[PDB]
């Protein structure tokens, strides 16, 4: 479904994408321990850390 | 993914 970004995160090469706070996002899947996560915003595709989103609307 | 650790929440 739809999550929103809890805090910033600037992209750091290695396939990562900068997301927002505030900003929504659709989450593709999750790396091998599930600190990393594939996003897709507006902006493209790219691996954001999964602490730093949470559902939107909690 | 990436190999290295995500960020710590700030």
């Amino acid at each position: 479904n739809l999550f929103v970004a809890l805090y910033d995160f600037v992209a750091s090469g290695d396939n990562t994408l900068s997301i927002t706070k505030g900003e929504k996002l659709r989450v593709l899947g999750y790396n091998h321990n599930g600190e990393w996560c594939e996003a897709q915003t507006k902006n493209g595709q790219g691996w954001v850390p999964s602490n730093y989103i949470t559902p939107v609307n909690s | 993914a990436p190999s290295y650790s995500p960020p710590p929440p700030p």
